[PDB]
């Protein structure tokens, strides 16, 4: 198991940022990469053992520490917007160095300002009667709209339990204002069930959207609610 | 390491064999050929390694010609879940490992073979109030192209495949909506 300290991060330009990679397999080798569109997976820094470090292909702007064998820290002394990325760490045993086990990934978004951070609004659209009649299936659609940055995870819950069968969520969000640099985002998902299952008023359908936003240490001065990390949902009961 | 060259992207259908060729003409004596597989929203994972002879495991086969200047990853009867980036890496291994150069690899897409295409466009109303609606284009064959919106106030998603696994049923769809009421689902994907 390879752990990363955070799944999502929102940080301001100029702030000092830490990402931790942790493994308890006593692996000698640890690695930090970032992953960007069109540029693939690029090596930042690695470490062959405790207190050892060596620059990777793109070390500029980064530093690392390896005080303990289990932990490889990635350090951004002064975050910049170009460091917005997906960060992936890995580890490997010295005698099996080419077999790298990767962590789950950390999305870091660096912003000049927190003014434009927004949580999603969420809405569930009920299945078409025409679909029900024609196919005996029923597709619910969820829209998560108006969020910024692109930090959401959408899930479907039926009668309080998460479902995966019959679901498809867009891999990529759409920009609501494609010409604007800090455009808010939208994301859609579908849940398809049998028509008779939708037709039961005892069945509860929820589209649940986890947003990774601000924390208690971030300041907020606007009248609108502070866009903290939060879960926003919309729901429908079945209908006859 | 030796430099590797592979296609940027590849398309396929569920159920077929997929073959990805990697070129590495400066490979040296002590180099091995390694492939990694990276699923969406995950880091890469090791899947196969070879030297000169054919290797087969649960995930793939690796074919290596006699001159070792290229190699081919063969993925069996691919599933939708095999949509992933595949990386070809050539270099020294084990205790002599130095570093990988992942590059961008090959983006493999896997399409479903829709058994009974039944294309239709539906309109769905908001559960909260039928003030808002969305359009759903669904059940079309996998060669159907869904175009992005040329209009800034209209939103059209890429196609998405859902799997109703208990019914052995898969379907394509795309969603479209607009911040205007006059928006007609009839022409939305047209």
């Amino acid at each position: 198991k390879v752990t990363q300290s955070s799944r999502y991060l929102v940080k301001r330009t100029g702030e000092k940022v830490f990402l931790e990679c942790v493994q308890d397999m006593d692996h000698e080798n640890m690695f930090w990469y970032r992953q960007d569109p069109g540029l693939g997976l690029r090596l930042i820094y690695f470490s062959y053992d405790v207190k050892m470090k060596e620059k990777g292909d793109i070390p500029e702007g980064y530093s690392v520490s390896r005080e303990k064998k289990e932990r490889f820290s990635l350090i951004l002394e002064s975050a910049s917007t170009n460091q917005t990325s997906m960060y992936l760490c890995a580890s490997s045993q010295r005698q099996e160095g080419d077999t790298q086990y990767f962590g789950p990934g950390t999305r870091l978004t660096v912003l000049e300002d927190l003014k434009n951070v927004f949580p999603p609004e969420v809405a569930v659209f009920e299945p078409s009667e025409a679909e029900i009649s024609h196919t005996q299936k029923a597709t619910l659609v969820c829209l998560a709209t108006g969020f910024y940055p692109d930090h959401v995870e959408l899930s479907w819950w039926v009668n309080g339990k998460e479902v995966h069968s019959g679901v498809c969520t867009d891999p990529q969000p759409l920009k609501e204002q494609p010409a604007l640099n800090d455009s808010r985002y939208a994301l859609s998902s579908r849940l398809r069930v049998s028509a008779t299952f939708w037709q039961n008023p005892r069945n509860h359908f929820r589209c649940q959207v986890q947003f990774y936003g601000l924390s208690e240490n971030d300041e907020w001065t606007q009248d609108r609610a502070k866009p903290v990390t939060q879960i926003v949902s919309a729901e429908a009961w079945g209908r006859a | 390491l030796a430099k590797t060259t592979q296609p940027i992207s590849m398309d396929s259908y569920e159920g077929q064999e997929v073959n990805i060729t990697c070129s590495h003409n400066n490979i040296a004596t002590n180099d091995y050929i390694t492939w990694y597989q990276q699923f969406p929203s995950q880091g890469p994972r090791f899947i196969i390694q070879g030297y000169k002879t054919k290797v087969t495991n649960e995930v793939a086969s690796l074919f290596i010609p006699a001159d070792r200047k290229s190699s081919t990853l063969s993925l069996p009867r691919v599933s939708l879940s095999d949509t992933a980036v595949y990386y070809c890496l050539v270099g020294e291994i084990l205790d002599n490992f130095n570093k990988f150069y992942f590059g961008s690899g090959t983006k493999l897409n896997v399409k479903p073979n829709i058994q009974n295409p039944d294309p239709a466009v539906y309109q769905l109303r908001d559960s909260k109030s039928s003030d808002k609606s969305v359009c759903l284009f669904t059940d079309f064959d996998s060669q159907t192209n869904v175009s992005q919106s040329k209009d800034s106030d209209v939103y059209i998603t890429d196609k998405c495949v859902l799997d109703m696994r208990s019914m052995d049923f898969k379907s394509n769809s795309a969603v479209a909506w607009s911040n205007k009421s006059d928006f007609a689902c009839a022409n939305a994907f047209n």
